[PDB]
C-alpha cells in the first residue's frame, strides 16, 4: 500500500486542499524538505486521503497501512499547550497534545495572545498535525529509506562523485549491502549527509569485509566527529552515562537471563540525565556498543548508544550517570 | 516537546511561504507582540511589556521596512516607509512612557495595512490617512505593491519570529 499515508475527516479537508486554504498541506512539504536537508535523503510523499468513517476533526497517520498516530485537530481553534509551569485558567476544550502527553486546551483565536501572557505555547491547528507528523517520521526515518530511496541517492552521488561510485558499486559493495549499511545509520539517529566519507570508508574496508554490520561500525567511527557534534555542539562538557567497570566485565563475557535488571537501571540513568540537561547518550566500550544498542533501544528508543572510538578524544568528557 | 511545537509553528510556515506569505507572517507576528505588550502593560509587567515591544519594533523595522524596495516600489514603498517610521517612533514612546493607547493605534494602523495585504494574494489623524493611502495603493495596485514589500528572505523572517 502507501508507505506514508494520512487519513483525515471531512472537517480537515480545507487544510489539505490546495484549491482552498491548505495550511496543513504546505507544512507537510516543509517538513519533508527539512527531512531531506537534515537526514540526507528524500523521504516518500505523504499521500493524503479523505475517510468519511472517521470523526470530522479526526486524522490518522499511516505507514505501510499500519496506523502510527492519530488525534484531534479543530481548524478555527488554537491549541494552547501547557509546559507545566503556566498559570491561570483558560476556557475551551481541555485535551492532550497528540505528539506527546502535555496538557493542552483548544481556545478561540481571540484568546491566543492572552494564553501566551499566562505562559502557554499556542499553535494553530495545522501545526498540531504537522508537529505530530514530524515527530513520527523522525522515529521511522530508517523505515522510510527503501531500496528506491537508496537507488536515487546512489544516482545523486553518481553525479557528484563519479570517481568513487564507478568502482564502488556494484563490484565492491552491492546496492543491497549499501542500503543495509545506510539504514543502520538512520536506525540510530545519525544522518547520511556526508556521502563523501561514507563511500570513501566503504572503498577502504569493504574489499576486506563483507558483513554489513561490521561495515556499519567502521563507517560510524569515520563519522565520529559528526555524531559527537549532533549531541554535543561546540566544545561543551560531554555529559554521558557510563557502565560500571565491573558491569563491562559482565556484558563483555556474555557477548563472548537477568536482562530485566539491566533494563531497570538503564531507565533510572535516563531519568537523572534530565537533571542538569544532558543528552540520553550511553557511552560504552566498542565491543558492547552494537549489542546493547539493539537491545536497550528496543524498549528505550530515545536512548543513544555511543562508542569510545567514535567519540572525539580532544574534548571535555565527563560521566554523569552510572549503571552499576 | 514544548519547543517542538514552537519550532514547527514557525519553520513549517516559513519554508513553504511565498514572498507574499512571508510578509503576512510579519504582520501577524507584529500584531501578537503588540497585543502581548498591551496585555502585559495592563497587568503591570513592565519587563515583559518591554520585551514584547522590542520584538514588535524589530519586526516592523528589520522586517517590514527592511523589505521595502524604493526603485521597484515607487510611491507605495515610500508611503509605507513613512508609515513604518511613525510606528517605530510611537512604540519607542509607548515603552518609555508606558502608554497603552500608543500601542493600540499602532496595532490599529498595522491591521489597516495587513487586511489589505491578506486580500492581495498573487494570481494620529495624519497617520491614519497615510495608512488609508497605502491601503488603497495595495488594493488597486497589486503587482507593484508586491514588488514594493514582498522582498524579505525566509532566513530573516524566521529569526524575527523565532
Amino acid at each position: 500500500e502507501d508507505s506514508l499515508g494520512m487519513e483525515v475527516g471531512y472537517r480537515l479537508i480545507p487544510m489539505v486542499d490546495f484549491q482552498q486554504d491548505g495550511e496543513l498541506l504546505g507544512r507537510i512539504r516543509s517538513i519533508r524538505k527539512k527531512f531531506a536537508q537534515d537526514m540526507g535523503f528524500l523521504p516518500p510523499v505523504v499521500h493524503i486521503r479523505d475517510n468519511m468513517d472517521l470523526q470530522p476533526a479526526r486524522y490518522r497517520i499511516l505507514m505501510k497501512g499500519v496506523e502510527i498516530g492519530s488525534g484531534d485537530a479543530y481548524p478555527g481553534r488554537w491549541l494552547a499547550i501547557n509546559p507545566g509551569t503556566a498559570a491561570g485558567t483558560l476556557p475551551g476544550e481541555k485535551t492532550v497534545d497528540p505528539a506527546f502527553g502535555l496538557d493542552a486546551i483548544w481556545i478561540e483565536s481571540a484568546l491566543k495572545e492572552q494564553a501566551q501572557i499566562q505562559g502557554f505555547t499556542v499553535v494553530e491547528a495545522s501545526t498540531v498535525v504537522a508537529t505530530h507528523l514530524n515527530h513520527l517520521i523522525g522515529q521511522f526515518s530508517a523505515e522510510l529509506f527503501g531500496r528506491q530511496e537508496a537507488q536515487q541517492l546512489l544516482d545523486r552521488v553518481s553525479q557528484e562523485m563519479p570517481k568513487l561510485t564507478e568502482d564502488l558499486v556494484p563490484g565492491v559493495v552491492t546496492l543491497t549491502t549499501l542500503h543495509k549499511v545506510l539504514q543502520n545509520l538512520l536506525a540510530e539517529k545519525v544522518p547520511i549527509r556526508d556521502m563523501r566519507t561514507i563511500l570513501e570508508t566503504l572503498a577502504e574496508h569493504a574489499p576486506l569485509q563483507s558483513d554489513p554490520h561490521e561495515l556499519t561500525a567502521v563507517v560510524r567511527v569515520a563519522l565520529g566527529r559528526a555524531i559527537t557534534q549532533q549531541w554535543f555542539p561546540g566544545n561543551e562538557e560531554v555529559q554521558v552515562i557510563g557502565l560500571d567497570t565491573a558491569l563491562e566485565r559482565l556484558l563483555l563475557q556474555a557477548l563472548q537471563g537477568l536482562a530485566d535488571r539491566l533494563l531497570a537501571q538503564t531507565q533510572e540513568a535516563l531519568s537523572r540525565q534530565e537533571m542538569l540537561g544532558a543528552p540520553p547518550v550511553l557511552l560504552v566500550n566498542h565491543a558492547l556498543r552494537p549489542l546493547l544498542s539493539r537491545f536497550l533501544r528496543r524498549s528505550l528508543p530515545q536512548l543513544v548508544v555511543l562508542s569510545n572510538l567514535e567519540l572525539s578524544d580532544n574534548r571535555h568528557i565527563r560521566m554523569t550517570a552510572t549503571i552499576g | 516537546g514544548i519547543k517542538a511545537y514552537a519550532q514547527v509553528s514557525v519553520e513549517s510556515a516559513v519554508m513553504s511561504a511565498s514572498p507574499h506569505q512571508l510578509i503576512e507572517m510579519l504582520f501577524d507576528g507584529a500584531n501578537s507582540a503588540l497585543v502581548r505588550a498591551r496585555l502585559f502593560l495592563e497587568q503591570g509587567d513592565v519587563v515583559a511589556k518591554g520585551e514584547a515591544l522590542s520584538k514588535a519594533i524589530n519586526i516592523i523595522d528589520n522586517g517590514l521596512k527592511a523589505g521595502l524596495d524604493q526603485e521597484k516600489g515607487g510611491e507605495i514603498a515610500t508611503n509605507l516607509s513613512e508609515l513604518y517610521d511613525y510606528m517605530i517612533r510611537r512604540l519607542l514612546q509607548a515603552n518609555l512612557r508606558n502608554d497603552a493607547q500608543a500601542i493600540e493605534e499602532v496595532e490599529r494602523l498595522l491591521s489597516n495595512i495587513a487586511e489589505a495585504w491578506k486580500q492581495i494574494s498573487p494570481k494620529s489623524d495624519y497617520a491614519t490617512e497615510v495608512s488609508n493611502m497605502s491601503r488603497a495603493q495595495i488594493l488597486q495596485q497589486a503587482g507593484t505593491s508586491v514588488l514594493a514589500q514582498a522582498n524579505q528572505v525566509p532566513q530573516n523572517v524566521l529569526s524575527l519570529l523565532r
